[PDB]
């Protein structure tokens, strides 16, 4: 309920921030060129409305989804006369940027759980890019019934298939030809040599 | 707060420099020039860089060459004790801290780490080297590039990095034949090459001439 109002506030912020419409034109250009991603500076959000900026610092998971939905709606409203064939409205990724000073990696403790953090470091390993599903469909063994458009959570979180069929127990299987996938990668970060304490081993993330 | 005032009052003393020179290495008898040079190296200078083209360092590297039994290692140990950031290493081998960077899984933590050499760990600090003439090719190349370019370049296991190695190097060594020969030059008496020697600002030569009074005083001490 109130989350819809917050999404509307984000929509108004995106459509109204400026004496030229920075985010509006940036989103239009990115959508036209085919780059479905934007970068948002949180100082601009704080200037427009401090409430949402403060909210983003404590509960990023939900407010990020709300902001993504608002950005998608803004992009849809900006690009009304889209060319024929391109009827499908594609999702948009939102990135964050700020000028705040970073914090040392050694300061990570329990109190920083589920919060937004900024950390400097050096990369030492990068795994290959792989595919992760976002929407999946399943089919039953006996009656061949189908459940479609199951939403998957972001991050390193799995999914549990249902055990009851609305037939033997656990009859569901995943169909590979009807899924949407995105790219993901894993990296290794090491503490900066200039900040490691003397006579102590570095730490990783 | 009062420490600053005490330091300023001490600086007003007319013989502060002599006191500082005599303070270094209380347990080592003699070798006043060595202590003075070590004090000069410890205090250091000031780097300069007109624009971003001409870099001039301000570190004073020190090399000591001497006969066996002249207590060269005691000076290094004392410097390691005094210095806030000092890394001690030996060129013979089996050193606690290596002199070359490498990427490996740590035996204790069992984690994939990039361990830099002693030169990088001693950034803005002091690096002490014992048995300077026993080093291999890799250590010599690393020291040469850390003394000339003041940086270390690593290209290993898909990792390409450049790391700063701003440090002051103090090294100890022995002559080729086991005894210094005054008839020959310093370069001919050491296994090191001329470009490596040229990097050091201060070179000290220690001999073991038989002076009965000095020997008696040393034995008494
Ligand atoms: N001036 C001195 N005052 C006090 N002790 C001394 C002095 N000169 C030498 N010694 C003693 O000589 C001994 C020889 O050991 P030391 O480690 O100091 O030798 P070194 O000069 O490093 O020799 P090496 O060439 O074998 O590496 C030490 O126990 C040290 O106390
Ligand atoms: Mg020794
Ligand atoms: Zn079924």
């Amino acid at each position: 309920a109130r989350k819809s109002q917050l999404q509307r506030r984000f929509k108004e912020f995106l459509r109204q921030y400026r004496f030229t419409f920075k985010y509006r034109d940036e989103l239009k250009r990115h959508y036209n060129l085919g780059e479905y991603w934007i970068e948002v500076e949180m100082e601009d959000l704080a200037s427009f409305d401090e409430d949402l900026a403060d909210y983003l610092y404590k509960q990023p998971a939900e407010h990020l989804q709300l902001l993504e939905e608002a950005a998608k709606e803004v992009a849809d409203e900006v690009t009304r006369p889209r060319p024929s064939g391109e009827e499908v409205l594609q999702d948009i990724q939102v990135m964050l940027k700020s000028d705040a000073s970073p914090s040392s990696i050694r300061s990570l403790k329990s109190d920083m759980m589920s919060h937004l953090v900024k950390i400097p470091g050096i990369i030492i390993a990068a795994s290959a890019v792989r595919a992760k599903a976002t929407r999946i469909s399943i089919q039953c063994r006996s009656c061949r019934n189908t459940l479609t458009n199951i939403a998957m959570r972001p991050g390193l979180e799995g999914y549990a298939l249902p055990r009851k069929c609305n037939c033997p127990l656990d009859p569901y299987f995943i169909m590979p030809d009807k899924c949407k996938c995105v790219d993901f990668q894993t990296l290794k970060l090491q503490e900066l040599p200039d900040a490691v304490p003397h006579g102590e081993m570095p730490r990783h993330m | 707060d009062e420490d600053v005032k005490m330091i300023t009052s001490l600086s007003k003393d007319q013989q502060i420099g002599e006191k500082i020179f005599a303070s270094i290495a209380p347990s080592i008898y003699g070798h006043e020039d060595i202590k003075r040079g070590l004090a000069l190296a410890l205090f250091g200078g000031e780097p300069k860089n007109p624009g971003g083209k001409h870099k001039v360092r301000g570190d004073i590297n020190v090399l000591l060459c001497g006969d066996p039994g002249t207590a060269k290692s005691q000076f290094l140990k004392y410097i390691e004790k005094v210095s806030s950031r000092a890394i001690f290493t030996t060129g013979q081998g089996a050193s606690a801290v290596g002199l070359t960077a490498y990427v490996q899984r740590h035996p204790v933590s069992r984690e994939w780490t990039l361990e830099a050499g002693a030169l990088v760990l001693a950034d803005r600090g002091v690096c002490l080297i014992d048995e300077f003439d026993k080093m291999n090719d890799q250590d010599r190349t690393s020291i040469h590039e850390a003394m000339e370019q003041q940086s270390i370049s690593i290209s290993k296991a898909g990792i390409v990095t450049s790391l700063q190695a701003r440090c002051t190097v103090i090294a100890a060594a022995n002559p080729i034949g086991g005894r210094y020969d005054p008839s020959l030059t310093f370069s001919e008496n050491v296994d090191l090459t001329e470009p490596i020697i040229s990097r050091f600002d201060i070179l000290c030569v220690v001999r073991d001439t038989v002076d009965p009074v000095q020997d008696e005083m040393l034995a008494r001490f």
